[PDB]
């Protein structure tokens, strides 16, 4: 149960930097064993890859895995990642700072992102340490 | 690892 690099650079097909989309998502996918590649409809427009899963993050004494959605534009590492938090059936979306209506991720990393400075493996660890002090979601009571 | 969240405050 582990994707391999052929089947990573088939779902990058469309995209227009491949080989460093792919080098970065298996760096990703190596070190946060619970985000997978999936080839999926962008809201249902058109198909897009992203990381699907979980990062862990503590907060006050403890470890969550909170859900998350990484959309990678074919511009991608040039244009930052189109990140959502996907609550489930047994939590909810805590609007805020860093987190809109619709569960969209805004992360000062994201607003200056820019390559090769920024990347993924970055902007999980800021998500840690800033979903750290504000969770973006809670169980619901 | 399971979707989990704190419990809401």
């Amino acid at each position: 149960s582990a994707v391999s690099e052929s089947q990573l650079k088939k779902m990058v097909s469309k995209y227009k930097y491949r080989d460093l989309t792919v080098r970065e998502t298996v760096n990703v996918i190596t070190l946060y064993k619970d985000l997978k590649p999936v080839l999926d409809s962008y809201g249902g427009s058109r198909e897009l890859m992203n990381l699907t899963g979980t990062i862990p993050v503590p907060y006050r004494g403890n470890t969550y895995n909170i859900p998350i959605c990484l959309w990678l534009l074919d511009t991608y590492p040039y244009n930052p990642p189109i990140c959502f938090v996907k609550p489930t059936s047994s939590m909810t979306i805590k609007t805020g700072k860093h987190v809109d209506a619709n569960g969209k991720i805004y992360l000062p990393y994201l607003h200056e992102w820019k390559h090769p400075q920024s990347d993924l493996l970055g902007l999980i660890q800021v998500m840690i340490v800033v979903f750290g002090d504000e969770p973006p979601v809670f169980s619901r009571p | 690892p399971e979707p989990t969240a704190p419990p809401e405050e």
